[PDB]
RNA sequence: UUAUCCAUUUAUAGGGAUGAAUU
RNA sequence: GAGAACUUUGAAGACUGAAGUGGAGAAGGGUUUCUUGUCAACUGUGAUUGAACAAGAGUUAGCCGCUCCUAAGGGAUAGCUGAAAAGUGUUUAAAGGGGUCCCCGUCUCAAAAGGGAAACAGGUUGAUAUUCCUGUGCCAAUAGUAUUAUGAGUUAGAUGGUAACAUAUAUAUAAAUGAACUCCUUUACAUAGGCUUUACACUCGGGGUGCGUUUUCUUUGCACUUUACCUUUAUAACAAACCUUGGAAUCAAUUUACUUGGAGAAGAGGUUCGUUGAACUCAAUUCAAAAAUUUGUUUUGUAGCAAUAGUAAUUCGUAAUUAUCCGAAGUGGUAAGGACUAUCCUUGAAAAAAGGAGGGAACGGCUUUGUGCUUUGCUACUCUUAAUACUUGUAUGAGCGUACCAACAACCGCAUCAGGUCUCCAAGGUUAACAGCCUCUGGUUAAAUAGAAAAAAGUAGGUAAGGGAAGUCGGCAAAAUAGAUCCGUAACUUCGGGAAAAGGAUUGGCUCUGAGGACAUUAAUGUUAACUCAGAACUGAAACGGACAAGGGGAAUCCGACUGUUUAAUUAAAACAUAGCAUUGUGAAAAGCCACAACUGGUAUUAACACAAUGUGAUUUCUGCCCAGUGCUUUG
RNA sequence: UCUGAUGGAGGAUCGAGUUGAUACUGACGUGCAAAUCGUUCAUUUCAAUCACGUUUAGGGGCGAAAGACUAAUCGAAAAG
């Protein structure tokens, strides 16, 4: 079996220094340490990641692509689908409830 | 001799509370004109666990009335409150589980938690998990009520003092037995340096008045006076009686 | 260490420069010598 | 680099004043064919071919005002 | 078949600790983790989530409750008296 | 209550009959 | 070389041997690094060697780190004490910023393993390299005018989809307006268990390139066969997210495991995020049929970087050329990702920084009246990306660290000391295995010495007839099977265990045999990947987990319940601790306990299911009498 | 109810490493070593181990408690 070698000056394996080796055109096994995958914006109601977005780290999100930042319903980074439809059918529900109450108050 | 463990406790070198992961102090809403003259409803967004204590806390979001915005408060949760409900604070707020009311508004015999032993302390008494006080009397002229605390003692508090109606959550926490030293270690690791104890009779006579001897015995009465100095208050402090109780 | 402060590196260079012997032409007319292994300069 | 076969864009890129390097391979498919590489400031744009006539068409479609160099 | 005749869940403790102590946590083990009933969905599937925090398997909305029960006998009585008014 | 002492805060509205709401 | 057991070269025999005297490692050291020369001393023997001595030389960064942020915390400010020294750090912050009047806000330091702008491959030196060269990129920054273009939207801002979903491929997918004031998200987080994907790792047979015994035989024993940063690669599958619709009972999709559902499932149709970043015709095409454009079938590619760079065998000025570089898979060793399940009286960190949103202060121009506003003519327009040319300071890119050792003589042990001192890597055989044992890349063949002889004695071991603890304070030391399969397993018990109880048989060998998955045909026949069992043989020196590797059991008594901890260098325990039990004090800032000289503070981000102070010490069963003595406590 | 049919809990077991130190009261004891070497033994999913940073200072600290440790110094460190 071949033998490995460290590069990144962070010579301790931490969740910012995870290693993968792959073969190179020079014919030797050099080092390739990945970036840390980032989380996704999530549901304020049922704790589910929002959709229409990707999970780039803040440095990359500073340059991210816009159409994979928000799915197509108004806000974008607000809420998931089955939990936004609840508010969707609740809005005019509450409005009508207050309206009928203020009408039949007499 | 030398300074004993009890005296060293007060120096606060390693005996400071291990509070790196605590989520914040559990304080009631600060007194306001709105809360003094009516209800204000804030919604509890999430019930979280504070590592130091057993009783879960609640993150109640109120909407500030003097400015646009919201203010988040950490409030000891009563047994039976859930995320998404509106909790009402003030004199005119209806009485219900979790609601915070002036003490002199609710009738006698009701169960309260997160007591305020002096008007404005935003929560001082009855805060441990599963604890509750009972309002056992109101003065005829108002401005004074009597409550019975979980210790079994009656205390007189002014009627303007606020409290939550209900019982502190996570009740009965002391019911299950800690099976092993490991659970006690994990319990006290997030609280203090009070564990393990180590008997004073197993120490040397230099470090403890109980220590010494060829037979591991106290040798002198273990009921010490209330006037005993710092290095003497080590046994049963000013004990009125000893032995098994008879009710 | 392979990583060091500027002042530490400058002092190391000064000690190395001070460890050289007396010029021969001057001797024609030193006791403060240290070996890196025997005596440490204590920095 | 991008394996591109559509010729409309290939004749479109003929007006870019930044492409200078032209490299010709000579590889035996089984027949002698070639892969024509041209310089692009962001990519190593090499075009793979399937017909010697098309390769000869392209290697004269190159705008000859600039440099020529081949690895072999 | 049925491997534990009486010990049940306490089999993870082996022979350690007292029999009466394991049997006293036998009063509580069958209910700390048990699937109890939620009041917003209707399935007997609630599970322990923390020391005081509780959750079923449908609602995704947590509830403050007892140490190892959704409700405590003190807290159901206290709520009943308040509701009666 | 004025000395004095204690508590709270952004010293932030005079007394009685699970969505928001700033210019 | 004057001089060679310990300098160099070649040959041989060997070792380190998958957890290395191997590469990179940090602390610590500081020139020990390299070249040349040299041997007065040192290199405990020699020494021409050297980490010694002498002269020169050597460390190149926008992308690797520090520098930035915040934690445990440190210092300081306001005060307040104190003779000061010093003690504490908002205890009556008037403390910088923001936008355009108001809002927020002690300062500073503390991480070369936490968070974090962006670099890869080949090559190069006597000594530096992801820093130097070549090539290819990436990130951050960039002030005032005139030209362009691209795309958008418009005479103040789009698209479909029953839905989920998705929506701009110019040089780059930029082109769907926007203030104060706010609300979120990323950063951003535990452990255990298995499942799965992918790269890498290893491996198998036959195609392209080299050596060999061959007395006795060979399709003979083997050996060398590549592709970074850069592209959402598209895909596709699979894991999850998500709609229509069926409208289930003789409930159903299903997972290794359970999960999910009438707030919607069989069943069907439909749609993203996450992966490897060539896998499926992906990129086309030869040709046909759909049709004012799609579907199928054949030729090109190591999907594009990509071979040409590197690499390898024979000829060949002594500089060259050659062609290969392929069908495939199989194991699961190491990493990461995904979706899950489970555990906590344990819930497993912050900011810097970045992004999204609610709302709407302000939005088409030229000139023209009066005082930013009503008004008269033409309506062409404005921005998102890239720049180009002149004025501002010159308009890219600071400073520091980069050599070497990292112990085997460069670190600490008074030393070139068998000691101590922070990750990854593992092929075969053997295996359960990163164990042990032999070897393969790499390294070494050196240790404060060498010959010869080989007695006593010492030390580290081996083997011993017959007896088998008679030795001895005491079975001290050593031996005894010990892996695996089949069988069998008591007293007692807290019912969980005891238990590998005890106790047996076998395992040697080869000739054998058989049985147990994925791919296709109108009940059967073809292509292609396992290691688990069983019985007949005979045979071999009647002996075999053949080396390595590995439990001695049983009957009882005493102590301690257990796991754990302890007298660093004479005592590891019956000692301590521990869950359990019990007692005591305390309702609070005029409390309990404790610190402080005072100020003040710890518990306390606490509140009797709490804190503090004790004693006893699983469980089971008990815990008797005595308040006279001494303590503690209570009334009058 | 049992039998048979399925998984992955435990301060569970063996066991290298790691952390230690039971015995030989072995060697050594003018040692490699002012505590080492050999064999043996204990420990390895948690009261676990390690590193760096940081806090606690001497009639003080810290101590699962040995009069232990606090730089070869401890029934009161070291320097003057």
């Amino acid at each position: 079996a071949q033998r490995v070698h460290y590069r990144r000056h962070n010579h301790y394996n931490t969740k910012s220094n995870k290693v993968r080796p792959v073969r190179t055109p020079g014919g030797k096994l050099t080092i390739h340490v990945v970036k840390k995958k980032a989380g996704k914006p999530k549901c304020a109601d049922c704790k589910t990641a929002i959709q229409g977005v990707k999970a780039l780290r803040p440095a990359d999100n500073y340059r991210a692509r816009r159409k994979n930042r928000t799915v197509a319903r108004a806000y974008g980074g607000s809420i998931c689908a089955r939990c936004i439809r609840e508010r969707i059918m609740r809005a005019f529900l509450f409005e009508e409830q207050k309206c009928v109450r203020q009408v039949l108050k007499e | 001799g030398r300074v004993i463990r009890g005296q060293r406790k007060g120096r606060g070198s390693i005996f400071k509370s291990h509070n790196h992961h605590r989520k914040g102090a559990a304080k009631l809403r600060h007194l306001d004109y709105c809360e003094k003259k009516g209800y204000i409803k804030g919604l509890v967004k999430d019930i979280i666990h504070d590592p130091g204590r057993g009783a879960p806390l609640a993150k109640v979001i109120f909407k500030r009335t003097e400015k646009y915005g919201k203010k988040e408060e950490l409030i000891i949760a009563s047994e039976g409150m859930f995320t998404g409900q509106y909790i009402s604070c003030g004199t005119k707020a209806p009485l219900s589980v979790g609601n915070i009311l002036p003490i002199g508004k609710m009738p006698e015999g009701t169960l309260i938690c997160n007591l305020e032993h002096r008007t404005g302390n935003r929560g001082t008494l009855v805060k441990a998990s599963g604890c509750y006080a009972t309002v056992v009397g109101q003065s005829e002229d108002g401005k004074k009520t009597k409550v019975r605390l979980p210790s079994g003692a009656k205390k007189t508090i002014d009627a303007k003092a606020r409290a939550m109606v209900g019982v502190v959550g996570a009740g009965g926490r002391i019911d299950k037995p800690i099976l092993k030293a490991g659970v006690a270690h994990h319990k006290y690791r997030v609280k203090r340096n009070c564990w393990p104890k180590v008997r004073g009779v197993a120490m040397n006579p230099v470090e403890h008045p109980h220590g010494g001897g060829n037979h591991q015995h106290i040798g002198h009465p273990s009921t010490v006076s209330r006037s005993a100095p710092a290095g003497q208050k080590v046994g049963l402090i000013a004990a009125r009686r000893t032995g098994l109780l008879r009710g | 260490g392979s990583i060091k402060r500027f002042r530490l590196k400058q002092r190391l260079g000064k000690c190395r420069r001070q460890n050289r012997p007396v010029p021969h032409w001057y001797r024609l007319k030193n006791t403060k010598r240290r070996h890196w292994r025997r005596t440490k300069l204590g920095l | 680099p991008k394996q591109i076969t559509d010729i409309r864009k290939f004749l479109k890129i003929s007006r870019k004043p930044d492409t200078t390097a032209v490299i010709i391979m000579k590889k035996k498919s089984k027949t002698v064919i070639t892969k024509l590489k041209l310089r692009t400031k962001k990519y190593l744009y090499t075009m793979v071919f399937a017909d010697r006539k098309k390769a000869e068409r392209i290697e004269n479609s190159l705008l000859p005002s600039l440099k020529r160099i081949y690895y072999p | 078949s049925r491997r534990t005749k009486k010990v049940g869940l306490t089999g993870k403790y082996g022979t350690r600790y007292g029999s009466s102590l394991r049997k006293q946590i036998k009063k509580i083990e069958l209910m700390q983790h048990a699937k109890y009933l939620c009041t917003f969905c209707g399935k007997t599937a609630t599970k322990r989530t923390c020391v005081g925090i509780w959750k079923c398997k449908k609602c995704k909305r947590k509830v403050c409750g007892g140490a190892w029960s959704l409700t405590t006998p003190a807290a159901v009585a206290a709520k009943s008296t308040i509701i009666r008014l």
